[PDB]
């Protein structure tokens, strides 16, 4: 309605105004005038900010501030579920014995004592304790006591404290043997279901409830069904696969159905901390984009300055604990303002510079302001080495960083629109000239070593890589002339001497200067 | 040589073939020996 | 290049290892040197000349 | 390109292109910390913006 009128308008003159247009309508203002001048057709006609810091806002505006106790209870929830999966790897057999090995091989002087543990809830003598409790654990696994002394051994293990690094080894590795496991199982189940139609209650009857014999399998082909006759052109890989899972039931010591249990719990507790951690970002992005807008000006565009703000934040709320008592707005402005200025000393300038460099140009520039305020006129290569300590060459050498590259389309020209990049020769490109001067020295050396004993022109040609492939040495000639090493010498020398003395190289006499 | 010129859009597969390897950092050239 | 390398041989003449980035008048111009001004860095020896 | 002296000049398609770069590894990097998805979008449109 109101575009038609503009749009009659503009048809009836052939041109409209800033204020016409705007009246009868700023990125939105931009596609509309962007849009309108299309006509000077039917999809213009016919035809929310575009700005990707006024959607973040908008998109972050739909959350809740916490305060102070609304902390607490998400702190709380993050420990359960770390703990919950705690409480779900201690029952992991494999575990402690790779703990028992990685503490003898760091006996073995292989690595630092402290590294391998950061203490417990001494370290030798908790270690000692350890192995004594796995000796006595692991030579009773006789099943009717062997679940209490299992049950004491991973209740004893909660003690320690792991260093982060291995526990997440410990895990990925429990992760991939699932992994295994279930590629495995799904491999069965592809083989003996889409391939035979075996049904679902079949495969929950007898697969579910053992899991360890072949008595699910192997024995369900004599059932008189379809399926049943169909599974013994595929029963080579399940056999294959069945052995594989018999030899794994081995390493895991436990009921497939219990490590899925376990699984569960262990994803439930991962997803508890996963929601509590987005709860927690959700509210500090205020506080993420408060920090992040004394770096405007920086080289880096203030979205990114907001995206790295947002990487610090994620990285404090999981390495923040509630017993210390500070306000979250004081634990984690600190990784904030770590990441903002560490991300501008990396990805702000084309030539990238160190950190360090980067620390030092910044102190020079106080230190030289502070000198201009004060003495007055201006502070020099050798006042600024006695006031900030340096050999007065690394000052200079500050100095002379390249500071930032000249934009190339930079307008210079101010006559006809020429950009710095019109002036600019290429400095490797060879003469014309110069071409033609290495085509006259090839024929005027064609053309002397002509005037020899064919013997030493092939001599020349052989030691000189004159028109030949490569360079050759005096054996490889010798080698081919069926002389060693001496004559071809002799008569190589003789060659330069007869081209030595004039009225037979002359022109090269030219050529050479 | 060539006597016509073709246009069309590109495939995935017909950039990978175009390239000669991927750029990985945004590094330009070193500040201090000047080498890529 | 190979050839030039014989060249050398032959003649037995060494390599330059300096370039001649010298200031020298404009093709066309002809005039009289006026005044010659010199300056040198701070850490420098200064040139008899200067 | 080096100019005289230890200035530098440079095409805008290298600004470009290391914007482009940068977010792109920012958000390969991201997805591997399983970030909430706001700031996963974010990155997105941004990659998309550059
Ligand atoms: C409107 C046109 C602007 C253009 C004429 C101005 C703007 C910035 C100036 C350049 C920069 O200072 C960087 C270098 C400094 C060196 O010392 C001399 C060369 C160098 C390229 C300068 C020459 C010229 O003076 C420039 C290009
Ligand atoms: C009025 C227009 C000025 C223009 C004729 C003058 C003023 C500054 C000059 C350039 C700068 O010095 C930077 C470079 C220096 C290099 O040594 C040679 C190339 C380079 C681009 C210079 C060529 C030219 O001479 C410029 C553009």
């Amino acid at each position: 309605s109101q575009l038609k009128l503009l749009v009659t308008r503009g048809k009836e003159q052939g041109y409209l105004t800033y204020a016409e247009v705007n009246d009868h309508l700023d990125a939105d203002d931009l596609m509309l005038a962007e849009n309108t001048a299309d006509e000077d057709a039917a999809e213009a006609a016919a035809q929310r900010t575009t700005d990707p810091v006024r959607m973040y806002m908008r998109e972050m505006g739909t959350v809740e501030l916490l305060t102070r106790e609304g902390e607490i209870d998400i702190a709380k929830r993050i420990e359960d579920g770390i703990n919950q999966v705690q409480c779900s790897v201690a029952e992991y057999p494999e575990a402690i014995t790779y703990l028992l090995e990685q503490y003898d091989r760091v006996e073995a002087e292989e690595a630092r004592l402290s590294d391998l543990i950061t203490g417990f809830v001494l370290a030798r003598e908790k270690f000692a304790e350890l192995r004594a409790q796995y000796v006595v654990t692991r030579d009773t696994i006789k099943h009717a006591t062997a679940q209490e002394e299992i049950l004491k051994l991973s209740e004893v293990f909660k003690q320690f404290r792991l260093v982060p690094k291995q526990f997440d080894y410990l895990v990925n590795s429990m992760r991939v043997m699932m992994d295994r496991v279930r590629t495995q199982e799904r491999l069965i189940m592809k083989l003996c279901v889409e391939q035979c139609k075996m049904p679902k209650k079949n495969f929950i009857t007898l697969f579910t409830g053992n899991e360890t014999s072949d008595t699910w399998f192997n024995a369900a082909i004599a059932m008189n069904k379809p399926w049943s006759e169909k599974l013994h052109d595929v029963s080579e890989e399940v056999h294959r696969a069945l052995q594989k899972l018999q030899q794994i039931e081995e390493e895991t010591g436990l009921t497939i159905e219990q490590v899925k249990d376990i699984n569960r719990r262990m994803s439930i507790g991962e997803a508890k901390a996963r929601r509590a951690k987005k709860e927690m970002v959700e509210a500090n992005l205020r506080l993420v984009i408060s920090i992040a807008k004394k770096y405007t000006n920086r080289g880096l565009q203030f979205l990114d300055l907001i995206q790295e703000g947002n990487i610090g934040l994620m990285k404090a709320v999981d390495k923040f604990e509630y017993r210390r008592g500070y306000k979250f707005s004081t634990y984690a402005t600190w990784w904030i303002r770590q990441a903002i200025t560490r991300s501008i000393a990396d990805q702000a300038r084309t030539i990238r510079i160190p950190v360090h460099m980067i620390e030092t140009i910044n102190k020079l520039n106080r230190i030289s302001r502070q000198m201009l305020q004060e003495m007055g006129r201006e502070p020099t290569p050798e006042e600024l080495a006695e006031r900030m300590l340096m050999p007065e060459d690394k000052i200079r050498k500050v100095l002379k960083i390249a500071k930032e590259p000249i934009s190339m389309e930079t307008p210079i020209g101010d006559d006809e629109d020429s950009h710095l990049g019109d002036f600019i020769e290429d400095t490797t490109l060879e003469l014309p000239l110069d071409s033609a001067t290495t085509e006259s020295l090839r024929a005027a050396t064609h053309d002397v070593l002509a005037g020899l004993t064919a013997r030493e022109a092939k001599v020349l040609r052989m030691r000189f890589g004159i028109d030949m492939n490569t360079d050759y040495t005096l054996e490889e000639v010798g080698k081919q002339f069926d002389v060693t090493r001496e004559r071809i010498r002799q008569i190589e020398a003789k060659a330069l001497r007869k081209l030595r003395h004039p009225s037979r190289s002359e022109v090269l006499r030219s050529f050479l200067d | 040589e060539f006597d016509a010129i073709k246009i069309a859009l590109a495939s995935p597969d017909m950039i990978r073939s175009w390239s000669f390897g991927e750029v990985k950092k945004p590094e330009t050239i070193n500040y201090r020996t000047f080498k890529p | 290049t190979p050839e030039e390398k014989l060249l050398r041989a032959i003649f037995g003449e060494k390599a330059s290892d300096v370039k001649d980035s010298s200031l020298r008048v404009p093709n066309g111009v002809s005039g009289t040197v006026i005044d010659v001004q010199v300056f040198t860095r701070d850490g420098v020896e200064k040139d008899k000349r200067a | 390109v080096p100019l005289d002296g230890g200035r530098f000049a440079t095409s805008d398609l290298n600004d470009l292109y290391r914007r482009v770069i940068n977010r792109n590894n920012r958000l390969k990097r991201l997805l591997d910390l399983a970030a909430p998805d706001i700031i996963v979008r974010n990155e997105k449109r941004m990659l998309q913006e550059a």
